[PDB]
């Protein structure tokens, strides 16, 4: 980012979201709860928009 | 009706004689275009091909007796190109309507769209007209000079 | 088509000032990111100077 | 000739822009176009910008950017602001160009 | 000073650090004009060529895809602006409106009536015009035919 | 009378529109907007003076 940003401080900017899908497993810890939670919220980002 | 005054007949001739180099009493389906041009008409190539002239030299020759009907025909026509029809288009070329459009931007599009121009027809018209040291060619006086013609008050 | 998603967004942004975020949805099995490598490559083809 | 009057008369126009209370939020937008267009043409600014972006501008947050709709009175006031912006700048342009 | 923690982090654990991030991101996703692509799994056997329709049926209902198609038809997607007609389109249809500006709603019906669009593809309200799909970018195209 | 002066010594408008007015037409209408001599260019951040 150090080498490939050549123009700090300017707009405009655009985005492409990229994350997994519906994944589940046994040992919940700090990790897997993030994935399904964001898939849900991203459906909700659809609904509200 | 439409018809040609005697003065019109002599002008058509006066140029024709100079155009027919060979002396066949005849011009060519190309020459037809640049004749109407020098004679102070302005048809398109599409108009020439609407009425039987051409690109290439060496197919069909025409007489003045074929030319004067064609000359009488163009005399009926409305769709030549007005100031308005031009002022229409210039106003996408101003990135914010000043009059001062850009020389090289004009160049790219003249090569791209309409009938299509050459490298030569682009550079010649830019070099002929008002280049300021930024390059902001004024679309409207430019058009108005096209409407005026080849030689202004400086006979040059 | 993909390319036909991109151009629509772009000139809209250039007219109306609205920056944007494109978001791919799906579950785990379909094909999300797969597109994005081709989105980036295309965006460099238009984004080129 | 027409150009100095073009930039002068819009300032007579502008305050025609009638903002009105639509209480679901209070983000008013103004009831017309004529009032805005007789300004817009005389500047020859992008109409699609004016009547959107006056109520919804690209809010610079520090240095990044978040869109906002503005509330009724801020907009009325900013429009009255647009008139006082045009006249101040022009007479100062004019005295030097004189 | 500030009666709190200061050097190192605050007492901000991994969770708090990541939660700050987790707010900014979501907000900045709200700050933009979102565009969406929904993608469909064809089977779970990892099989190319094959597709199961029970899986597409169950997909369409849950992710609410049917509902999406249902809203695009009923809505009026683009709440944009009236003056955008007369300013730009003088070039297209010069004698659309004469000397006689009055109800701007009525002036605009006349200009858009000359270019033959009924007032239901572009919907009117009070301030703004709503554009259904194509309509604004058909107007753009109409100018940009001669252009 | 003093109540008000502050706003007459700060002058608050809308940025995005007068910046888009900078991108205006009609020559004279345009000139009225920028730095180079020094008139508008009127927001963003000249450093804090």
């Amino acid at each position: 980012n150090e080498t490939l940003d050549t123009k700090q401080k300017r707009q405009y900017f655009i985005g492409v979201l990229d994350i997994a899908g519906f994944e589940i497993f046994d040992y919940n810890g700090f990790e897997q709860l993030c994935i399904n939670f964001t898939n849900e919220k991203l459906q909700q980002f659809f609904n509200h928009h | 009706m439409a018809d040609l005054k005697a003065a019109e007949v002599e002008k058509a001739r006066e140029h024709f004689e100079i155009y027919d180099w060979e002396g066949e009493g005849k011009i060519d389906a190309r020459d037809l275009g640049d004749l109407l041009r020098s004679l102070d008409c302005k048809p398109t190539l599409a108009m020439v091909k609407k009425n039987g002239g051409s690109d290439k030299r060496g197919e069909k020759k025409l007489t003045l007796e074929e030319f004067l009907p064609i000359f009488s025909q163009i005399k009926k026509e409305k769709e030549v190109g007005t100031l308005e029809d031009f002022m229409e288009g210039l106003k996408v070329y101003d990135k914010a309507e000043n009059g001062t459009m850009l020389a090289a931007e004009l160049a790219h599009v003249l090569l791209s769209l309409g009938e299509r121009l050459t490298d030569i027809e682009c550079e010649e018209i830019m070099r002929v007209c008002d280049e300021d040291d930024d390059g902001f060619l004024k679309y409207e006086p430019f058009v108005k000079t096209i409407i005026a013609g080849p030689f202004p008050d400086e006979g040059k | 088509h993909l390319f036909a998603i991109s151009d629509g967004a772009y000139s809209a942004m250039l007219a109306n000032r609205e920056n944007q975020s494109m978001l791919i949805t799906g579950e785990s099995g379909a094909g999300k990111t797969e597109n994005t490598k081709k989105v980036i490559a295309y965006y460099a083809n238009v984004g080129a100077a | 000739k027409t150009d100095v009057y073009k930039i002068t008369a819009s300032c007579m126009h502008l305050g025609e822009m009638k903002f009105k209370q639509r209480p679901r939020e209070e983000q008013a937008e103004a009831d017309g176009t004529e009032e805005g267009e007789r300004v817009a043409h005389l500047l020859g600014v992008n109409a699609a910008d004016l009547y959107k972006n006056l109520v919804k501008p690209k809010i610079k947050v520090g240095n990044e950017m978040v869109t906002q709709g503005r509330n009724a009175t801020q907009v009325s006031y900013s429009v009255g602001g647009l008139a006082k912006a045009m006249f101040d700048r022009t007479f100062k342009w004019l005295v030097k160009r004189l | 000073g500030g009666g709190g923690r200061k050097k190192g982090a605050s007492f901000q654990t991994v969770s708090a650090l990541y939660r700050e991030q987790l707010n900014r991101l979501m907000a900045s996703l709200h700050s933009t004009q979102p565009h969406f692509v929904r993608c469909i799994i064809p089977n779970e056997l990892k099989q190319p060529g094959v597709i199961d329709s029970g899986l597409v049926m169950h997909q369409l209902t849950c992710n609410g895809v049917l509902e999406g198609i249902r809203i695009c038809r009923k809505g009026f997607p683009n709440r944009m602006v009236y003056p955008d007609f007369k300013q730009r389109y003088t070039i297209l249809a010069a004698s659309a409106v004469p000397k006689g500006f009055v109800d701007a709603k009525k002036v605009t019906e006349a200009v858009l009536g000359a270019i033959q669009l009924d007032a239901n593809d572009y919907r009117l309200g009070n301030t703004k015009v709503f554009f259904r799909a194509g309509v604004l970018g058909r107007l753009e195209e109409m100018r940009d035919d001669r252009l | 009378n003093i109540t008000g002066w502050l706003e007459k010594n700060k002058d608050p408008v809308n940025d995005t529109v007068v910046d888009q007015f900078k991108k205006g037409s009609n020559k004279l209408v345009q000139e009225i907007f920028e730095d180079h001599p020094g008139l508008g260019a009127e927001e963003k951040g000249g450093g804090g003076k």
